[PDB]
RNA sequence: CUCGGAGCAGAACCCAACCUCCGAGCAGUACAUGCUAAGACUUCACCAGUCAAAGCGAACUACUAUACUCAAUUGAUCCAAU
């Protein structure tokens, strides 16, 4: 990680993590499964629908993720006819 | 379970002759 | 001012046994797939074939006898030249038939061993029972 | 009130009487609810919704065969039954 | 529990082997159980009509 | 480490040294057979039965009835395998018989079966129901006299009640037709109570019809002690339980107590409890027959409730537990997207303080 | 890693949807005409190999 | 959140409301760098407006 | 040098050696090995892997039938082809 930028002297974004996982505001991650995509011919239909399922990383997990992403990409967006929107904020969670 | 009175309650190989080819 | 006839507890209890099996949402007992017969029905068409006799049994899964016919019975022996035979065993599915409609069981299930099903006795005991107008299958659980 | 309610037509109300009877009190009152939204407006809206579409279902007067339930399958069943039993008068 | 085994007629090898046991020698093997805790439903008054 | 078993152990009694001169089943039957029986022995081990079989009372049921009939075996047996020889001698019936075209006579099976094991099958099915559970605490009798409900519907048929038919409240507007067989100068009490109708209280009953100091078999003629009420079972509750039971009077008895205005449509005056009626009579009265149907709700019952009984019809709905979650975590690892959605109250966007 | 006794294949199917599902079939064995469920359609359809996608 | 700020004075309902109007009462805080294109109105509130 | 079974490790789980033995890198049958979804297991992390009620859609008129038989029978990301 770059912690001071030579020409601004601010800490950069690992953008390897910018394609491959999703924030949610209330700061889970989301991510897809590792070989989805790879040789379904083989792998069977229960299997590949765990495969194809977006699910939620760790807190170890998170903590890296976040370190490793800048504070703009933790900020609250509003985009229009967001299919996350509602994921957003938690409900109900006791601690 | 072996510590159990009720070890063995399942055995069944003693009933039958043994089968050799 | 209320009316002392519409005081209803908020909960009602109905404690008669076929209530929950009637509407199909009680338990059937699930499981015991490594062995034989199922225990997953209300009410099972149970037959058994002696050498001198044949009848046969409703039972609800707890292993009470609802009805029963057999040739044992003067009422039905007395009309028959064997109770041994493929006749017996049509004239017992008749007879268990109107029992069974008489008294409100509908349904139930038949677990046969291959060769029973097979043999034209268990067959003809069948389509009696079918044709007296109960069926031998169950209607599934409603869970939702 | 639905008999009084004369923006309906009298054989349509007739026959929603007998389709939604379950829904018509003691005093003859259609009552229609709706608890699926957090705001009153939807709430009233999808009640609404149910009075045009039962109007519309009184006059369609639909004939096509629509598929059995499974309950239903199993009252038909257990009603054949009940109408094996019935007997007749040995001296009528 | 401890229970009375019986196979499937359509098992072979389980049907061999009790064919070959000796007259009045059951077997028996373990199985678990769940007893039900809580009723399929109740029965509510929801209206007065 | 071992423990000695605390009874005799399944397969000991098998003699392994002479194994291959013992006989051996050969056929599945006959494993299951034996098998089927060993299953309905009592057992030291944890067993099945043990957690999932009705806790039956260890004292016998007292039986509350009328004497059984007194028969000579050797006269019966004599008559009984003389007409055997007579239809086995028919050549008609062998032939019939080898071509499988015979036939039995239902209506003359029924008929010998109600004068002979019918009494004992009919209590084997009110136990199955449950009537001897709620109406006596328990106690049982065999309805040794046959009892013939019948509900007239239209001009030219009848609805009979047997024993769990169903019978729908439209049928049962009216009083039913009760005949059976008394000599003269008997006397008998006739009721009818809904076991599952009761709104209010669960143990208690309602009192349909109360005849009482019947002569004879006239039904006509007894006093109505209480009036007859259709079955109103509740839209949503399930179906209902209505046994009608006959009772021998050894004496002229009065009712003077149980007697209920007419008409009596107060639900807590027709309120009953088959188990304190017939307790307080017992001395005098001994349960003879027995009938019941099965009543689940039609649009009849809405005319009882409005009409009749002057109340709004009560609607019930069959209620299922709400699904069990874990409780929800912070960090839910390698859960599906869809894990939120268990956990939220409502479906619609919120915007919180915006 | 072993002789090649069976090779993968495209089933397309027949009603037009285009919805395509790969199966194994031997090597010297006729191409596959199967009865397959077709999504699109919501019903079994005829399908037809197209294309030889590797060797199994 | 818009009947708040007119309960308060902070957005006059006596002239046209607008994107101003509603920055100059600090109903809503707008970033047009961070490409924002202004407000979306929200139904929660429709039964007290 | 990866994977599975057995002993060491006798009875919940786990357990090493250039320790002792035997195997795997497939094949065969289906063509709903369709879709979806409670609740769980998990090779001591992660990755990956595993089992599944109900439901939709099918099948069905009793082929131990609706998550095929089989122990392992296997390869991430990027990238390439389409
Ligand atoms: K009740
Ligand atoms: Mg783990
Ligand atoms: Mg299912």
């Amino acid at each position: 990680l770059t912690y001071f930028s030579a020409r601004k002297g601010k800490r950069k974004t690992v953008k390897a993590v910018i394609d491959r996982f999703l924030r949610l505001h209330c700061g889970l991650w989301v991510r897809r499964k590792a070989g989805y995509k790879k040789k379904l011919w083989k792998k069977t239909p229960a299997r590949k629908k765990r495969l194809r399922e977006f699910v939620f990383c760790n807190k170890t997990q998170s903590k890296l993720l976040d370190k490793m992403t800048t504070s703009f990409w933790k900020r609250r967006n509003w985009y229009v006819d967001d299919p996350y929107q509602k994921y957003h904020d938690r409900t109900n969670l006791k601690v | 379970y072996k510590t159990k009175p009720t070890h063995g309650i399942g055995k069944y190989k003693h009933l039958i002759k043994a089968e050799e080819p | 001012d209320p009316v002392e006839n519409e005081a209803v507890a908020p909960e009602f209890t109905n404690r008669n046994p076929r209530n929950l099996e009637l509407l199909s949402v009680a338990r059937k007992e699930r499981g015991w797939r490594t062995v034989f017969p199922s225990r997953e029905f209300w009410h099972r068409l149970r037959v058994i074939r002696t050498q001198h006799h044949v009848e046969a049994l409703v039972e609800h899964q707890n292993g009470k006898v609802v009805v029963s016919a057999s040739t044992r019975e003067w009422a039905i022996k007395k009309h028959l030249y064997s109770t041994r035979n493929v006749v017996a065993c049509e004239s017992i599915g008749r007879v268990l038939a109107q029992r069974c409609l008489e008294a409100g069981i509908n349904f139930m299930v038949y677990q046969p061993t291959p060769w029973e099903a097979a043999s034209d006795s268990m067959k003809r005991l069948q389509s009696a029972m079918t044709e007296g107008g109960v069926v031998l299958r169950e209607p599934q659980r409603i869970y939702e | 009130h639905l008999a009084t309610a004369e923006w309906i037509a009298e054989p349509v109300r007739q026959k929603i009487a007998i389709t939604h009877k379950n829904k018509i009190n003691r005093l003859g009152e259609l009552i229609l609810t709706s608890e699926s939204s957090r705001y009153q407006f939807r709430n009233l809206a999808d009640c609404l919704q149910k009075i045009r579409d039962m109007i519309t279902e009184a006059s369609q007067t639909p004939k096509e065969p629509t598929k059995e339930d499974v309950k239903l399958h199993r009252i038909r069943i257990e009603n054949m039954n009940r109408e094996r039993l019935r007997q007749k008068r040995i001296h009528s | 529990t401890k229970e009375v085994y019986v196979p499937h007629p359509r098992n072979t090898e389980a049907v061999d082997l009790i064919t070959r046991l000796p007259k009045g020698a059951v077997l028996y093997k373990t199985f678990v159980h769940v007893v039900p805790a809580k009723p399929e439903g109740t029965f509510k008054l929801v209206a007065m009509l | 480490r071992r423990t000695p078993p605390l009874g005799p152990m399944p397969n000991s009694d098998i003699d392994l040294s002479n194994l291959e001169r013992l006989e051996k089943y050969r056929s599945f039957d006959r494993y299951r057979r034996r098998a089927e029986q060993e299953a309905q022995a009592p057992h030291w081990w944890r067993t099945y039965r043990e957690y999932f079989g009705e806790k039956t009372d260890p004292k016998e049921k007292i039986d509350i009835g009328l004497p059984p009939p007194k028969v000579s075996r050797t006269q019966q047996l004599l008559e009984r395998k003389q007409a055997i020889q007579e239809l086995r001698a028919n050549v008609e019936e062998e032939r019939a018989a080898r071509l499988r075209t015979a036939s039995v006579p239902l209506d003359a099976v029924r008929a010998e079966w109600e004068r002979t094991c019918g009494p004992y099958h009919k209590q084997r099915l009110a136990e199955y129901y449950g009537l001897y559970r709620d109406l006596f605490h328990g106690a049982t009798f065999v309805p040794r006299v046959p009892l013939h409900v019948a509900y007239a519907v239209g001009e030219d048929d009848l609805m009979p009640v047997y024993c769990g038919n169903e019978v729908t409240p439209t049928e049962a507007a009216q009083a039913p037709e009760v005949t059976y067989e008394a000599e003269e100068g008997s006397l008998w009490t006739l009721l009818l109570t809904s076991l599952d109708g009761h709104l209010l209280e669960p143990d208690a009953e309602y009192l349909h019809w109360l005849l009482t100091n019947i002569p004879g078999n006239r039904v006509a003629e007894g006093q109505v002690t209480c009036p007859y009420l259709p079955p109103f079972p509740a839209r949503g509750s399930g179906i209902h339980r209505l046994a009608f039971l006959l009772f021998k009077q050894d004496q002229p008895i009065d009712f003077s107590e149980d007697a209920r205005p007419s008409p009596c449509y107060q639900l807590a005056q027709r309120t009953f409890r088959t188990f304190d009626f017939y307790k307080k009579h017992q001395e005098t009265m001994t349960p003879a027959g027995l009938s019941f149907f099965q009543c689940r709700w039609d649009d009849s019952v809405t005319y009882i409730f409005h009409q009749l009984l002057d109340m709004r019809e009560p609607v019930f709905e069959f209620v299922r537990p709400p699904p069990y979650h874990p409780k929800q975590k912070r960090f839910p690892h390698r859960q599906p997207l869809r894990y939120l959605d268990r956990y939220r109250d409502s479906h619609e966007p919120t915007y919180g303080i915006y | 890693k072993s002789k090649s006794k069976n090779i993968l294949v495209r089933m397309v199917s027949e009603a037009g949807t285009g919805f395509c599902f790969n199966t194994k079939r031997n090597r010297l064995r006729e191409k596959l005409t199967l009865l397959h469920y077709d999504p699109v359609v919501k019903q079994r359809v005829l399908f037809v190999e197209k294309k030889k996608i590797r060797s199994l | 959140r818009l009947q708040y700020l007119i309960d308060l004075g902070r957005v006059d309902p006596s002239q046209p409301i607008d994107l101003t109007q509603l920055v100059n009462g600090r109903g809503v805080t707008i970033q047009p760098l961070k490409r924002d294109y202004g407000v979306q109105l929200v139904e929660e509130g429709a039964d007290t407006f």
